[PDB]
């Protein structure tokens, strides 16, 4: 099975900072884009940022300049530093994968069990 | 039973993955070592593999109760879709490296729905018998694939339709596909029947048998006496012998090109495959082209 | 060559008017005497008639170019139409008494149109390789029969699908139609494959042959040694007789029913058409109900 | 062929009368509605009168009351008497017809010729 582990978060002061990290395993021939994304009780799922495998990188306006996406293609590891937290950045944030299964069959979007980060004031 | 092949030229014959006239003969890119396609699978004494059906008006189609928010699909005879005995209902679309846009119709109403259908989200699992509605509202429908796009997910990429979707799992044995099909070596290399698919490119769908040569093979039931059939490509005007073949019993076509700029691709598509005799798997054929 | 038919339930076979799957057996209203579809139109010896072609990616389908007025027709493949040679280009609809609702897409380009075409207007000449374009913008696509909804004209008019559209003429013979098919006499009617057609009704549009049976024929070209062919109706799964059948030369069948609440309608179309051997024209066939 | 030939019309003070008839001729098997429609100088062309075979008539509005519609079935002619003419009836006038070829072929729509109402 492919299986995506996320590890970090927590609770932070705001204008703190936070690091999230994702790791993919299991079975698969290929590897694309890997992400982040968040969604809060009540509101939508939304991206927070993603990274190619050549290391494009791109970011949601809220959090561009704030958020820092990194990756370990070795590893197959996505990494979220998140700095100058306020709360409204308070929400579950989900580690996402684009993977190719066999060389003969198209890309699946996987996702991890989730890890909640809280901002207080 | 003796084996034989539609006295039919391939130009009036049909794609077996969508409702499109067949115009030209293809082989694969050099990247491209093997193909999984569901549809279009049918054996030489006739068992139908995957999720092919007999008949063209099946290929290509979904029916299914939308929500609003999924479509819970059947079969296109609205009997239940029973998972984990295939990838999805028969006939259901088989084109990985695309976005679908299918059409859906409905019994007892007016008007057509472009349905848009993005393969890679978690929420398309066609072999547990859900996608996405995609803002497709409430209702029973019927649709069938109409064009294609560039896919939504990498973005950018694109088009492939050497590929078939994931059906929904993060296992590729769950979805109980159709096996592949590889080349069998020694300058053997498939033959692929290719249709032009409408959308903003130049997409030509590849498949492994015209669908009028599977209501064929359904219907004779020619026990496979060899391990291949030596087939020629034949002129019908002439009468004369274009290029030597061979027909595995799994279902597909093979030949010696000796050229991509020089070979089968080459041919012209107003000609007949003919049963020549059983041959051993090991027969080495002619190079069709110079 | 031994005449036959495809060993195949009627259940997995296709109309020949639209590409959708046969639902039921039919016979036609007490008031509909004779047709004359021109598509679906096939000799038990292979010959084509009509506009029908060999493959089902053709039925029901549109080839031409718009130029904000007209739709110049061409045929499927882009080749030019010859007028004066059929009714029509190879596949095109022939569904008399309904609007049709066309689904037009394009070799290089995104997005679908429904092209709506009403049957009666002098615009509408097929036969002469012009239809009013109704709307649809300048450019070349592929359509193919989507929908169909009531007459526009005469206003309140039924659906009818009993009958063909007018060609674009003024006098029958002008517009080269394949010629109409009667019931034979002495208490035989004619046996039609029935398909749901999506749209505001319970639409069920009735041909003389299912498709696949029409490039199985095409294919065969067996000689037609008898004046009829007796057919039986077989349930696959028991091999038991159902009921009596004659297939004639000129591409249909039909059947005693001895009741239109108990007879050939009410078959299960799970079956199979088997020959059985020549006949006279005249042979008297056993009702199929009571 | 299937022909539809008009008769009448002409020049008529306003207030007067006029009357058209159409007949169609020709091998069919049925006609359903006939009609009159006109197109006077920048305009499109416009329904006037339509009647079925049962003799159901429908008028457009600017001319209900003024003008009327008839039907004889036996001689597969339509008449159209119109009665207190006034500059806006002026057009040309064409009949119009539904009919069926054979009993296997929808209907088509047939036009007559055209002609000429003027009302000075
Ligand atoms: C025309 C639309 O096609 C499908 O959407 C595809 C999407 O189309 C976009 C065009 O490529 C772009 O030029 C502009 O017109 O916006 C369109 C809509 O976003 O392109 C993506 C890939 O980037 C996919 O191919 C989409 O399938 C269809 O889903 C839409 O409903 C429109 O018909
Ligand atoms: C929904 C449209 O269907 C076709 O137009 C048909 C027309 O539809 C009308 C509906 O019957 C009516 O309820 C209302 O919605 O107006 C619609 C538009 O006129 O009905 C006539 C018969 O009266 C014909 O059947 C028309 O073909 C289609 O052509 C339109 O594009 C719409 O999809």
């Amino acid at each position: 099975q492919v299986q995506l582990q996320e590890s970090g978060g927590g609770l932070v002061q705001a204008g703190g900072s936070l690091r999230l990290s994702c790791a993919a395993s299991g079975r698969m021939f290929s590897i694309n884009s890997m992400g982040w994304y968040r969604q809060a009780p009540g509101k939508e799922r939304e991206l927070v940022a993603t990274i190619s495998e050549a290391g494009t990188t791109t970011y949601a306006d809220s959090v561009r300049g704030r958020f820092t996406i990194a990756r370990d293609n070795a590893k197959n590891t996505v990494y979220l530093q998140m700095n100058s937290l306020n709360p409204e950045d308070t929400a579950v944030y989900y580690c996402n994968a684009y993977i190719q299964l066999d060389s003969t069959i198209w890309f699946r979007a996987y996702w991890g069990q989730g890890t909640q980060v809280t901002v207080s004031s | 039973r003796p084996f034989t092949l539609p006295n039919l030229p391939l130009s009036s014959l049909s794609n077996s993955r969508a409702p499109l006239p067949i115009s030209s003969i293809g082989i694969s890119p050099d990247n491209v070592q093997s193909v999984q396609f569901q549809n279009g699978r049918c054996t030489l004494d006739g068992r139908l593999v995957g999720t092919t059906p007999v008949s063209l008006s099946h290929v290509a189609k979904i029916r299914g109760t939308s929500n609003g928010t999924v479509i819970n699909l059947t079969e296109l005879d609205g009997t239940p879709f029973h998972p984990f005995e295939g990838p999805a209902p028969i006939g259901f679309p088989d084109l990985g490296g695309c976005d679908w846009h299918i059409n859906m119709t409905q019994f007892g109403h007016s008007s057509q729905t472009q349905y848009d259908v993005d393969t890679t989200p978690d929420t398309f699992v066609p072999h547990l018998g859900s996608i996405q509605a995609n803002g497709i509202g409430s209702g029973n429908y019927v649709g069938v694939l109409s064009w294609i796009s560039p896919p939504s997910h990498p973005s950018g990429s694109q088009v492939d339709l050497w590929k078939i979707p994931n059906y929904g799992s993060s296992i590729t044995e769950a979805t109980h596909l159709a096996p592949s099909v590889y080349p069998p070596g020694f300058g053997e290399v498939l033959v692929f029947f290719m249709s032009k698919m409408p959308g903003p490119g130049a997409y030509n769908l590849p498949c492994l048998l015209p669908q009028e040569y599977i209501s064929h093979l359904a219907s004779e039931q020619a026990p496979t006496v060899g391990e291949a059939a030596l087939l020629h490509y034949v002129d019908p005007d002439t009468g004369r012998n274009l290029g030597e073949f061979k027909a595995y019993p799994d279902g597909f076509l093979t030949c010696v090109p000796n050229g991509a700029s020089s070979g089968p691709q080459q041919l012209p598509i107003n000609g007949v495959f003919v049963f020549v005799s059983w041959v051993s798997r090991f027969y080495q054929l002619k190079p069709v082209g110079t």
